[PDB]
């Protein structure tokens, strides 16, 4: 499908950005998760990215640490996230669904059967959070095989060789990553990324998407201003969650009222 | 792009973050470079010798072998200063991070061994030490805690995950991903994403060298097979790399076996786990059939690395190294018998190599071999948990 390319090119039209939350599957429970997931869109996501529980998830702080570990406390497995997403696009037909994983989730039955998995029940995108760009053949080559668009990482840092590979590589979106260290909202990125966004356009990578540390509606607009496509807000969300868990009615309240303020901060 | 291979066969790799690869290219040209420094060689031979004590001993054990045909040597990295080989790879990493103009460690410990290792050579050459360990090996570790925070060192119990090894490994990186300009990773094993498996190796390597030079001057050959257990890899990998080109020299790794392989309850990977991809490299782990990490148990507090250091893997495969598993029990009887017939109370790792070598002994007693078993700690940590074990039996 094309489900980016559709959004990317309605929102130019709008002259929009696109806000992206992160939320894990099935945190704190599948039922849960699920009102949580349609609630995020029903006030305004344009797209998504979902977490797959898993045991080791070393590329987040502990907002997400503990997101993971609250769905493992209610028993969620890959098997059921997957009838968990096949259900998700039941519902929705052209919101981007994007799945955060890490490396070993992918490759333990199978890099290819993966993929397959994934085109089967509708997801758009797959980012392996420890896969760069070196180790990322078998990764991207399924992907494509399968319809999803692999996610490339640009970090602050990034040479010109990489932007290369990344803008080339890359399909869906080019994930900007705010700064070094690990996901949270406690910490916001403290590097202008103009340069590395003009770089991307003239290499014709995917969009960007920036992401890590953007917890309010200031960070959306200063992305879109610095000519990114939008921004992911992950922690900031799964903070909300972790605050209401004893009261799920206060908990997509304020998750309400949280995606629509960062949304309304992407518009023009 | 790197300097050096990242893959023994199909085994190893760079699976991490992609903010981390300038760190790891980093730290392989600083390798690579200080390798053919000698003034960098020339600090690091002053360090092994004259602070951390080497050449170690090598130790002829009659008693034990008495009525066999088994002659059996102890490489005696018990005797190494922190009383385990984890010291010698510490020195070489704190030069690597001082050439690095690094002033910060970071370090993950399960046992605490090499944590105690990276804590100490961190107060010798003057550089801020942090060391993650699972909360609940914190729990368990006090007297290796303490030695920790007597030398200066901030330790920082993990909560995360299952409070253990992998879940330290973990913060370890994170904290990495966002200080590396700063901070360098003091990693405990030949493990992990390249260059780690090489450089952990090659500054581990003096083990199997000076074994060499002294099995030559006291038996005027190579020995017929060098024994080593197998948690990450390092001592093993130390005691092997001097003698991988000598074809006639077995090489024999013994996982931990725990309860028996046929209860699950184990720490054995290599041979009775599955190949995945965590911790930055593709190797054997200890996982769920859905691919979620899990802990290795053994009555060995060291024996707890959840896979194995992708060099083993790949010797495994072509069939240079043999891998094995010794039991709680094994390693137990191979303690008891070392201390009441030679006087020397291993740690109950190596207790594992030990018992394996005893099972090539005692099972073929007149077959003619010239084993070296690497004992790669003393047991004294140990005595706790084998007197708790022994009056569990009433024994005592
Ligand atoms: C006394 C001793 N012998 C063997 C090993 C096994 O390690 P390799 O396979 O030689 O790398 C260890 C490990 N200890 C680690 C993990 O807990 C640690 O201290 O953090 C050990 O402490
Ligand atoms: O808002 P924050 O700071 O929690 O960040 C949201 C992160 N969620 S995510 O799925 O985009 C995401 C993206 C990349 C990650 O690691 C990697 F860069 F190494 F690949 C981890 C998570
Ligand atoms: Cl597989
Ligand atoms: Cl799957
Ligand atoms: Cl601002
Ligand atoms: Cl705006
Ligand atoms: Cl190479
Ligand atoms: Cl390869
Ligand atoms: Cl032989
Ligand atoms: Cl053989
Ligand atoms: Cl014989
Ligand atoms: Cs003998
Ligand atoms: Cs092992």
């Amino acid at each position: 499908m094309e489900r980016y390319e559709n959004l990317f090119a309605q929102l130019n039209d709008r002259r929009e950005g696109a806000f992206v939350p992160f939320v894990t599957l099935g945190d704190p429970g599948i039922e849960q998760s699920l009102k949580i997931i349609d609630t995020l869109i029903d006030a305004g996501a344009d797209a998504l990215e979902l977490g797959v529980p898993f045991s080791d998830p070393l590329a987040d702080g502990p907002t997400i640490q503990n997101a993971n570990l609250r769905a493992f406390a209610a028993g969620v497995t890959p098997a059921q996230c997957f009838e968990m997403l096949a259900l998700i696009r039941e519902k929705h037909p052209t919101i981007p669904i994007g799945l955060l994983m890490y490396a070993n989730l992918v490759f333990n039955n199978g890099i290819d059967a993966f993929y397959a998995r994934c085109e089967q029940v509708g997801v758009d995108s797959v980012l392996v959070a420890d896969v760069p760009v070196e180790e990322s053949a078998p990764f991207r080559q399924a992907a494509l095989r399968h319809n999803i668009a692999p996610i490339f990482i640009c970090p602050p840092n990034a040479d010109d060789d990489l932007l290369r590979q990344v803008a080339s590589y890359g399909r869906g979106y080019t994930y900007l990553l705010s700064r070094s260290g690990v996901t949270g909202a406690e910490n916001r990125g403290a590097l202008p990324l103009h340069h590395l966004i003009e770089k991307l356009k003239e290499y014709h990578a995917a969009p960007a998407l920036q992401g890590f540390g953007i917890s309010s509606p200031e960070q959306v607009s200063a992305a879109v201003r610095a000519g990114a496509a939008g921004a992911i807000s992950g922690s900031a969300i799964v903070k909300i969650i972790e605050k209401n868990l004893a009261s799920p009615k206060q908990m997509l309240a304020e998750l309400r009222s949280f995606v629509s303020a960062m949304k309304a901060a992407s518009r023009a | 792009t790197t300097l050096l291979n990242p893959y023994f066969g199909e085994f190893g790799g760079m699976y991490v973050p992609q903010i981390l690869m300038p760190a790891l290219n980093q730290l392989e040209e600083a390798f690579v470079s200080a390798q053919k420094d000698p003034e960098f060689q020339a600090q690091f031979a002053d360090l092994l010798k004259n602070y951390a004590g080497r050449p170690t001993a090598l130790t002829k054990c009659q008693n034990i072998t008495a009525g066999t045909r088994t002659t059996l040597y102890l490489k005696r990295e018990d005797l190494l200063h922190g009383g385990a080989h984890k010291t010698n790879q510490v020195l070489g990493q704190a030069l690597l991070a001082k050439r690095m103009g690094k002033s910060e460690i970071i370090a993950e410990t399960g046992a605490g061994q090499h944590g105690v290792a990276s804590a100490l050579a961190s107060a010798l050459l003057g550089l801020k030490c942090r060391i993650y360990m699972g909360a609940k090996d914190v729990e368990r570790q006090s007297p290796n805690v303490f030695r920790m925070r007597l030398m200066g060192a901030e330790v920082i119990p993990v909560h995360s995950g299952s409070a253990t090894l992998k879940d330290a490994c973990n913060e370890a990186l994170r904290d990495w991903s966002g200080s590396y300009e700063t901070a360098h990773y003091m990693l405990g094993t030949a493990a992990g994403p390249h260059p780690y498996p090489t450089i952990v190796r090659e500054f581990q390597r003096m083990i199997g060298e000076e074994t060499k030079a002294q099995i030559l001057d006291k038996e005027g050959r190579l020995p017929d097979a060098v024994i080593a257990c197998v948690g990450g890899g390092s001592n093993a990998i130390g005691m092997f790399a001097d003698f991988i080109n000598d074809t006639s020299v077995g090489l024999i790794g013994v996982e931990p076996g725990g309860h028996g392989i046929e209860t699950g309850e184990h720490g054995a990977p290599l041979k009775h786990g599955r190949v995945g991809i965590y911790f930055g490299m593709k190797a054997p782990m200890m996982q769920t059939a859905d691919g979620q990490i899990e802990e290795s148990y053994s009555i060995s507090a060291g024996l707890d690395f959840p896979s194995v250091g992708p060099q083993h893997a790949y010797l495994n495969s072509i069939g240079r190294a043999d891998y094995v598993s010794i039991t709680d029990d094994e390693a137990l009887e191979a303690f008891k018998t070392l201390c009441r017939h030679e006087g020397i109370i291993p740690a109950l790792e190596s207790s594992h190599a030990l018992a394996h070598a005893l099972k090539m002994m005692r099972e073929q007693p007149e077959k003619e071999q010239l084993l070296v078993v690497n004992l790669a700690g003393r047991g004294d940590k140990d005595i706790f948990t084998v007197h708790d074990i022994l009056k569990a039996r009433g024994e005592i």
